[PDB]
Formats: C-alpha cells, structure tokens, sequence
C-alpha cells in the first residue's frame, strides 16, 4: 500500500506514514487568538512539499544537516516568503526517504534539533542552504558531537527517528514552530536543524549499488508571516 | 466541446471520387473498345477512403453512387452533335458482367440501370448493402475480400460520325455506416 | 499545425539503485490517450501520394 | 415611422459580388496556369463590404456564396464544345490549397465541392461560421485576421480543342449576423 | 464630499465618482459557469489601484495614450501574474484626474477603445509600456484620426468621457473584458488602449502653473489565469 500525498504541484508517494513522529508531541498550527496581532496568512502555495537534493550515502559518509527554515531559502515561493516578509513563523513535516535494496544493511538517525547551534561562526558558514552540510569523523562540525562536545548516544532525546534499513526505510518528522518568540524574521534565525546520522554503518552485498540515496522532502506548514497593511482615518 | 463531429458517420460519411470510367461514343469508324467501359466497385484504389476503412475489421454500409459526367469532341472539326444519353449499369454481386459494346448483359433484366442524358442532373443510385454474409470484412484469415457489384457504361446513340469521348467519375459516399474492431492505421506510405 | 503546448520531462530524482549483479540497465514505456474531455472539430484528410 | 430597415441584418445582408474568378478549359494546346483559379476568401477587397464590417470590431455571420459562371469562345473559329461543367471547391479554413490542375486536393474528401454544369441555375452553398474563436474579429492589438477558406475552381472536360474561357462571379451575402463596439467609419478615401 | 477608495496597500482619493461610465453599460465580471473551466482566481493583490507616471498637459500637448493590459505590464503584482500564466483576462477601471487651478479653461476626451490598432507595426513600437505613447498633429500616429484615417468628431462612439475642466476634473471609465474570445494571452494582445485627447485647447491665465499634470490609476478588476494544476490519479 502506498499513498499519494498533495500540496498543490507537488506530490510525493509514501509506503505508510505509521510512523511519523510529531516532535514533543505538538503537532504546527498558527498563531492562536492568545487581525491585530497581524497574521498574515498566505497559506497557498508555500505550503508544498519541496526536495532538497539527495546526498549519497556510503561506507565512509559521516552525517549531513540542513537547517530550517534556511534549507527552504530558495525552494521557491516559500523563500520568497522569507523576504518580502519580516517576520513569520512555519512549522514543517519533513519526509526522509532512502530507498536501498533487501541487500543493504545499514541505519540512520534522523534528529530535529531546536536551535541547533553547530559548534566548531560566519554566517554563510553555518547556512550550507539548500546542499546542506556535512559531518566529519575528527569545516565540519565533528559528528558524534554534533558540533557541541556532546556524546552521541544522548542525541535521541531531541525528536528522533531511525531509519534501520532491514525495516522502514523512510522516516518523517514533523516540527512544530519554535522558539522564545512568538513569530519571528524566517531568515536570521534558524529554528530547526535535522542532523541525519548514521549509527550502523552502510554495508552491502557483493556487487551492488554501493551509495544510496537518501532525499530529504520539506513541506512548510501552517505558514505566516508580519504586516505591511498600515491603516488609514478620515 | 462536443464529440458530434468526430462520429463514425461524420467521419466515414464523405462523397470522394473513386474512379474515372472513360468511354468513347460508337464511332462506327475506328473505336476499337473505349464503347463501353466497366468498373468493379471497390475502394482499393482511393489510399483515402481505403485508410479510413482499414482503422476497422468489420463495417456495414449503404453505399450511395453519384455520377457526373463530362464530354468533349476529340477533332477541332466542326463537331455536332446532339445531346447523347449514357447508359448506367450497376451489376449487383455474382451476376455477369458486360463483354461486347452490346451484349446482352445491358438488356438484362436484373441489373438496375440508368439513363442519363448529358448535361442535366447528376445521376444517382444507392445499392443498400450487399453482404453475402454479416459485414463487408477489410481482413481475412483463411482461404477459399468481397463484392459491391460492377458498373458499366455505354454511350447510346450509335452512328455518330464524330468521335465524343467521355469521362465519368464516380462519387461513392458510404451511408448508414457501423464497425467493428478498430485496429492500427497502415502507415500513408504503403498503399 | 505551427507555435506552443508544453513539455513534460523526467529527471532522475536519485539513482536507480539495485541489489546483486541485477544489470544497471532498466527501461521505461510511456503511454498516451485521451481523456473524456477531449474531442475533434472540422474534419481534414489529407493522405495522398 | 419604423427601424427595420436599419437592423443588423437589413443592413449587412446583401448580395455583393467580392470577385470574379475566371478558368480556362484546359485546352491541352497552350493553357499554362489559367487552368484552374482560386481565392482565399477574404472581403478586404470590396470596400463596400468591408467597409461596413469595419462600422465594428467584432462580428459572427454565416456565409452565403452563391455562383454565376460565364462562358465565351476565345476564337471567332467554329467553336463548338459539350456543355462544360465547372468544379467549385470549398476549401474549410486551415486545409491545403490546389497547386496543379490535378492536384490532389480536389479529390481529397473534407473539400466540400460543386459541379455546377454550365447553363443552369447558379450554383450555391452556404459554409457556417467557421472562426477558431468566438467572433471573426476586424481588428486586432497583438501579433503571432482570420480565414473564411479558399475557393477553387477548374473545368473538368479535358482535351477540349477549343479555348473556352470562363469568369465566375462570387456573390457573398452575410446571414445570421450580429456584431460588437461599434467603431467609427474609415473615410471612403483610403483603400 | 472626498471618497476614499482602498485595494489593499493603495488608497486614491475621488471628489465624486459620479460621472463614472462603464463602456457599454457591461461591468466586468469573472467568467461565468458557461474548475473544469481552470478559473485560476488570484483576485487578491493584483487588483489595487496603480499610478502611472503623470504626463505634463501643455498648451500645444497633442494627447496621449496606453494599451491595457500593457500599461501594467511592469506594476508589481499584476505585471507578474501576466508571465508565470499563459491565458487572463482582466477589466479595469481606469481613473484619469487632472486637478488644475479655476483658472486653467481646457477640455480633454478620454477614449477607451476595444482592440486600439494604432497605425502610422514592430512590438515595441506599439507597447509603451507605463509612460505611453503620444499623438502627433501631422512615430506619432495622427492625432484627429487615432492612426486610423478616421475624422476626429467620431470618436464619441468608443467608451468616452469629457475632461471639460470648468466643471469635473476627473474621469473614470470602467472597461469590462472585451475580446473575440473567453480568455486569453494578457501578454501578447491589448484588449484595450485608451487615448486622452485635448478637444478644447489648454489655456490659463498670465502667470500660473503652464503644464497642468494628469494622472491615470488603473486598477484591474476580477482578473483570473490559466493553469498549471495537472491531474494525478492511482
């Protein structure tokens, strides 16, 4: 069984979605009552899974990370939100698939992280855009640490899921917007981070495709953004 | 939008000439067999109609037969004469078909016939279909195509001094048409 | 006849990926039709020699 | 007083010859091109005509054309000939166009034809709207006028020995017209 | 009495839309039943007033004039939406003012004219854009024909309306969608054109402003695209 979700002109096929896992439990909506608290609300046409190009993963590949919103500070309309807007605010599903044959071991981690701060500066340096960055096993933050000089092993407190090949092999966060604000400028400012990680690593058999793909498919939810609309008396 | 044009009669249902019959006026002088000419109804010869027909396996269909005909003196001569009448045989299937420029087959009995006289209406007949079996087939798999019939013309006032040939096309138009099978048109080129 | 009317591609997303000495050599088939909406209008023929 | 004489109709609906094609029998003898002639229906030619359709930007109207053929021998000689029948081709807009005497196109299905044979009641057909869009337009603010189709005719007698030529008068008449934004009229003076 | 007409982020001051005329009597409309009919309908930004540069009216000012949509073939919003589509069909108000002193005696006809050809023929030539093209009195198309050797006195029949300022200094003439077909390139194609043409020539007293400007704030109404939007189906 397959389903075939829609966002406009986008589609994008999922085996089962059984096991999405919304991050602490909260689930993106906008900006409750709690007009003039200015919400802007284009939810059209941003709102379209969007899919970032799909790294290879090998024997040797240490990790990758995109941080979001920035990830999406081109995908089209959406990154155009992001400048004609000062403020806004979007929560995400993000959907990572890495389809391999019966004949790969092999799992991943995939962790949003609230405010990732990837340690060891120049903001072009931290804002790999859309290609996002890479891990390295010793610039690139050192991987097992995430940048912050943390033990791995402790990462699956932040919304995790892990891809172990013999068994699903796609993995679906949803992040809901957060942050110490209540809205916020979506371009100075990133409020997510997935860092995926592999934890087993990828091993196969004999003569076989010996680096798949994994795609990572962004969708911005429940989306909105500040005012320009000033007002007018007689 | 609407489908209307596109229908199987809209789309068979089209007069298209299928032949040009050629005889020549009983010149008792030198007119050795242009006296009568005879055609065997069949569309394999128009690539159009024939196409068409081929994008199926099986049809029926009224075949309506209009006849227009046209005339002229072979010599610059002071060539009279006066107005001649055509002579329209249609010869249904499996009955014999004209030899001589006046065997018998023309007085027969069994063939529907047709004077026309030269310059006036176009004249026109209609066989209904004339399968021996269900449908005219376009394909065949086994062993012993299929008949309309023949038609055949003679002019006939005979002893004109004046050579008169003349040409008449046909203009079949299938009518009340039905089929069956579709199958993959021919390329134009092979025909 | 001509001069527009769209295109339509396909890109490879991600490899095509395969276990075992499975050839790397797959193929596609494309079909085409018409759908209930269409239809024709003003009929020419033009086949000929 | 009463407005009917100025209503649409009353007013566009009129007979109005927009040309006159002329034909040559093909005379095997020295008939180079005038064997067959065609016009591209069009009614920038008859200022009269266009003139009045241009009082607007946008009109719809089914087309009337009846025909008027005309004969005479070119050469005072005995010139005797069989009453000659004209072919008139209709050809519906975005279809190809003869080119030979004996192109193909005469015989190719879609062409509603005529065989008007001289010396009868002029010939006529009447083609429905036939624009791509909603409205014939007069004017237009964009880049890449309309079609109404092409006329064709050609003389079917063949080896006629004697040159017979012959003009065909066209006479167009709109019918169920209507039209949109009047505009102001062109001065007489230019076209 | 001072109406204060808004469209979102434009506001436009009118005396008294009073003397406004729809060119014959059809306001515009989106295209009625006669989805399937992919009514694209961003009837949102792209309908606000515009302002197109002032001309400067002088005493020996032939006229002016623009093709619609042409004129906004730049104006933000409605300027884009006349690319990323194939097919719309938009009406307009067009609102043309002129505030000059008591003392300036003057009278212009405003023209709007369906399918405006212009005579004396290469793109550009015939699309202004938003400064518009002007008339000459012998390129210029001829004034007293509108390119067209039509006389000047006819004019009357196309959607007008009289300038004549002492009285109303301003005009505003509501064209609908007027075309052969449903809907169609907005690019590729002026629907209308509207020519300002001085019948009373301006005059004004000893020393006062000599160039009287006048503005046109064409705002398009129920404006719709073509689509993009495919189907999908398992």
């Amino acid at each position: 069984r397959v389903l075939q979700l829609t966002l406009g002109n986008s589609t994008i096929t999922t085996q089962e979605a059984a096991n999405s896992v919304v991050a602490y439990g909260r689930w993106p909506e906008y900006l409750r009552d709690s007009p003039v608290d200015q919400p802007t609300e284009p939810d059209v046409a941003a709102c379209r899974f969007y899919t970032l190009d799909t790294v290879s993963w090998t024997k040797e590949s240490r990790g990758w990370w995109w941080k979001l919103p920035d990830a999406l500070r081109d995908m089209g309309l959406f990154g155009q939100n992001m400048y004609y807007h000062y403020l806004g605010r979007s929560g995400y599903t993000v959907h990572v698939q890495c389809n391999a044959s019966k004949f790969h071991q092999g799992a991943l981690g995939v962790f949003a992280v609230p405010e990732m701060c990837l340690a060891g500066t120049s903001y072009q340096n931290a804002n790999p855009g859309e290609k996002g960055g890479t891990f390295t096993g010793t610039f690139c933050p050192v991987d097992y640490l995430l940048g912050n000089g943390t033990l791995l092993g402790n990462a699956f407190v932040f919304p995790h899921q892990i891809i172990n090949l013999r068994t699903n092999n796609c993995a679906t966060l949803v992040l809901p917007y957060v942050n110490s604000l209540s809205i916020d400028s979506m371009v100075k400012h990133n409020n997510w981070g997935i860092a995926i990680l592999p934890l087993a690593p990828l091993n196969f058999a004999s003569e076989s495709s010996p680096e798949i793909p994994i795609t990572l498919t962004i969708a911005p939810m429940c989306c909105e953004f500040n005012g320009l609309r000033n007002i007018t008396l007689p | 939008r609407s489908r209307s044009e596109s229908s199987i009669e809209s789309f068979f249902a089209r007069g298209a000439c299928v032949t040009i019959m050629t005889v020549d006026n009983p010149a008792s002088t030198t007119n050795k067999d242009k006296l009568f000419a005879v055609w065997k109804i069949t569309y394999k010869d128009t690539v159009q109609l024939r196409r068409k027909l081929e994008f199926f396996t099986y049809s029926r269909f009224d075949m309506e037969l209009t006849f227009v005909v046209t005339a002229n003196f072979t010599e610059t001569n002071n060539g009279h004469a006066l107005n001649q009448v055509y002579q329209i045989m249609y010869v249904p299937p499996g009955a014999p078909v004209p030899e001589k420029w006046d065997d018998y087959t023309w007085q027969t009995s069994s063939n529907p016939s047709i004077f026309y006289t030269y310059g006036t209406a176009p004249a026109r007949i209609s066989v209904p279909y004339v399968g021996i079996s269900n449908a005219y087939s376009h394909f065949y798999d086994g062993f012993s195509l299929n008949d309309f019939g023949i038609l055949a013309v003679r002019v006939v006032n005979d002893h004109n001094p004046t050579k008169v040939t003349s040409k008449i096309r046909v203009y079949l138009k299938p009518k009340h048409i039905r089929v069956w099978c579709p199958r993959p048109p021919r390329a134009v080129a092979y025909y | 006849i001509d001069t527009e009317g769209g295109y339509i591609s396909v890109f490879y997303q991600t490899r095509i990926v395969v276990p075992l000495s499975t050839p790397r050599e797959m193929d596609i088939l494309g079909f085409v039709s018409a759908c209930n909406d269409f239809s024709v209008r003003l009929l020419r023929d033009t086949t000929h020699i």
